[PDB]
DNA sequence: TGACACGCAAATTCGTC
DNA sequence: GACGAATTTGCGTGTCTCGACACG
RNA sequence: GUGUC
């Protein structure tokens, strides 16, 4: 098993992961960080990504039907 | 008495008018032939003009004379020649991607109702562009299945 | 008579800005309806809804036209060198000649990380790194300078000084910019190119 | 001096045909490819108009280079206008020995019933037509025709296994375009296209023949 | 409905949809066309559609 | 009030009995 | 010499021909 | 139908 995909984290997947985490944290989810006093869980959803503490696995599908598993902690976040 | 002048004596009948252009440089001089016609295979298959170095403006003429792979290059230079006299700036890749959309089928297509009817394969999509009744009735008559993607 | 001839041309442009909108919007909505599902896959391939192969590699390089530096190019090598030459100044490091610069460049390039990109970009940067060395020798035999590093005129070594520490960061920065210059897998290329000829 | 221009037009089409047979894969030596005007004058006389150099005299027999037991003909109808039996006589003229592959270089316009009868019989013998007006300039070496190479099946199978796709996914090309008729490739073959450029380099593309 | 005299809303045409398509966002494109405009729950059968 | 892609149809030529 | 077959060309018809807001 | 972009 060897990965044939770019390791850089796309913005298309970054946005969807951020949205999923923001929607899940607002569902009375256990936080993976000690947050400051602040509302709008969308604002703190980026904090977990900056600290690489998001338990989400990205499954990339190929045209043939091949599945590739990637970790948010394994991806490279660049900005 | 009315058709003797109409009868040609020489040349290519559909070829209309030709002019010679003088292109100069520091010490260089060239004479380039500008032919106003469409029959590229006939104006190039002569003795004087150099048959290898001769280009046309009609996409269909270069498509039927040279080929389909050679018609995707004359359409990239044609678009870029229309954008540089306007002072606009487009990148080569935007034109190269559009030039490959109407050439991967095998035929040089145009973006109209008939060309879109031939390039794509979705019923309700084709119905949401132009005439709805025709496409819907054809789909109902044929009775094929459509995977919405 | 002059006012009439002046207002004749004012009506030439006022009737032209009223008609352009119609056929322009028509050609725009005719061009979008054909290119709106062309997407890039994760194996550097653009396909339509069916699965057909449109192009094996978008453009030929797989680079986003938006993020580019210089008339079509990923990045300019002279400008990044001009930037990194002044942001990291340290006189403690001495200078070097061209015959050693070439070996250092080709020694640091043959690494485990640099063997991931196209060798065309590597030859393109080898054409620029080689050309900088020819500029150094002409300036060195211009005034007369020995490269052993002992000559009492001290300012003659500050004309074009190239140190091996700041040349590694330049290579790393340009190679990393070439990584981000690649178009992202999943971008809608058809809809993006459909509107580029609109305005 | 009109026959001089006719002989020039004939030498042009002869050289183009030789270059085509050479690029296809047939075995021809260089001096036959690179023959000058005076070198052509010593083999075939120019005057009178079409006397000593008859069109029946122009009938070239090329040999396949990789496969010895294979020979191809290419000939010129003596007649300006083509008929039905006028092609059948030349078909049965070279059908008699062991030959299957021949080319017709048609001088002027073509008969539709003739081409229909041509497309009627292709189990054993294949005859392909070429207009003399069409074969007066090299098509691959013109200005902007990217380098095409017809590939093999052992390579197209690994190409399909490379990108994990099917032949239907590959872009299709016509069978009646001048390039395909030049290389003589009908359905079931992939062509590689080398697109040159001096910005980054040259790119590789693959196409299917329909 | 149409118009302010009846307290209506705004229209989202195709040219503004093309801007959302060129970006590549699918969640918001579906949220403000199906979730906030008209969300309906229908039932059909598997034997005959 | 421009665009040409579809059919529908009549004048005309190579061909074989 | 006379009849069936297939080609090229003048002529018939259908579809639209950018967006948004406000008032009567 | 009128008015603005
Ligand atoms: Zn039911």
């Amino acid at each position: 098993q060897k990965r044939i995909t770019t390791p850089y984290m796309t913005k298309y997947e970054r946005a969807r992961v951020l949205g999923t985490r923001a929607l899940q944290i607002a569902m009375c989810a256990p936080v993976m960080v000690e947050l400051e006093g602040e509302t709008d869980p969308l604002l703190i959803a980026m904090k977990e990504l900056k600290a690489r503490k998001i338990p989400i696995i990205i499954r990339r599908y190929l045209p043939d039907g091949s599945y590739e598993d990637w970790g948010v902690d394994e991806l490279i976040i660049t900005d | 008495k009315e058709d003797l002048p109409k009868v040609v004596v020489q040349g290519i009948p559909e070829v209309s008018r030709a002019v010679i252009h003088i292109d100069e440089q520091s010490g260089k001089e060239k004479y380039k032939l500008l032919v106003e016609g469409d029959n590229l295979r006939a104006v190039m298959a002569t003795h004087g003009v150099k048959g290898t170095r001769t280009t046309s403006n009609n996409t269909y003429e270069v498509e039927k004379t040279l080929g389909i792979e050679a018609a995707r290059t004359t359409i990239i230079n044609e678009i870029q020649y229309t954008m540089v006299n306007h002072g606009m700036s487009i990148d080569r890749r935007h034109v190269m991607l559009l030039s490959d959309l109407m050439t991967y089928k095998g035929e040089v297509l145009g973006i109209t109702r008939f060309g879109l009817a031939k390039m794509k394969e979705s019923v309700l999509m084709l119905a949401s562009f132009e005439k709805t009744a025709d496409h819907l009735f054809d789909a109902a008559y044929f009775g094929q299945k459509d995977s919405v993607c | 008579t002059e006012f009439f001839f002046h207002t004749m041309a004012g009506r030439e442009g006022l009737v032209d800005t009223a008609v352009k909108t119609a056929e322009t919007g028509y050609m725009q909505r005719r061009l979008v309806k054909s290119l709106e599902d062309l997407c890039s896959q994760y194996d550097l391939t653009v396909r339509s809804s069916t699965g057909d192969i449109i192009q094996f590699i978008y453009g030929g390089d797989g680079l986003d036209p938006a993020a580019m530096e210089g008339k079509d190019e990923p990045l300019e090598f002279k400008r990044v060198l001009d930037n990194i030459k002044a942001v990291f100044p340290c006189p403690s490091e001495p200078a070097l000649s061209k015959n050693e610069l070439i070996l250092t460049t080709e020694s640091i390039m043959k690494k485990s990380e640099f063997l991931c990109c196209q060798d065309s970009f590597l030859q393109e940067i080898k054409k620029f790194i080689k050309g900088v060395s020819e500029k150094i020798k002409k300036t060195r035999d211009k005034y007369g300078i020995n490269d052993n590093g002992t000559t009492e005129p001290r300012v003659l070594y500050q004309l074009d000084r190239i140190t091996p520490t700041q040349v590694e960061k330049f290579l790393e920065t340009c190679r990393d910019k070439y990584m981000r210059a690649q178009m992202e897998p999943g971008s809608a290329v058809g809809a993006l190119c459909a509107q580029s000829i609109g305005e | 001096m009109d026959d001089e221009e006719e002989t020039y037009r004939l030498w042009k089409i002869r050289k183009t045909i030789m270059q085509l047979c050479h690029d296809r894969g047939y075995l021809v030596t260089q001096d036959e490819l690179d023959q000058t005007l005076e070198e052509f004058k010593a083999q075939s006389g120019d005057k009178p108009s079409e006397g000593r150099p008859r069109r029946t005299d122009l009938t070239v027999l090329v040999a396949h280079n990789d496969d010895p037991t294979d020979q191809m003909f290419v000939f010129f109808p003596e007649e300006p206008k083509v008929g039905i039996k006028t092609i059948k006589v030349y078909c049965q003229r070279m059908q008699e020995e062991n030959i299957t592959r021949a080319l017709i270089v048609v001088q002027q316009g073509m008969t539709p019933s003739a081409k229909q009868s041509l497309v009627d019989m292709a189990p054993k013998y294949i005859l392909e037509q070429f207009l003399q007006q069409e074969l007066l300039i090299n098509i691959t070496e013109h200005e902007l025709v990217p380098e095409h190479v017809v590939m093999t099946k052992e390579e197209v199978t690994e190409l399909l296994a490379r990108y994990k796709l099917r032949e239907n996914q590959l872009p299709r090309i016509q069978a009646g375009d001048p390039v395909a008729r030049y290389f003589g490739i009908k359905r079931g073959q992939v062509v590689k296209i080398i697109r040159p450029s001096e910005t980054a380099g040259r790119y590789i593309t693959y196409r299917l023949v329909q | 409905t149409e118009g302010r005299s009846r307290d209506g809303g705004l229209r989202l045409g195709e040219m503004e949809r093309d801007c959302l398509i060129g970006y590549g966002a699918s969640m918001l494109l579906l949220e403000r066309l199906m979730i906030s405009s008209d969300a309906f729950e229908v039932d059909v059968c598997g034997q005959c559609g």
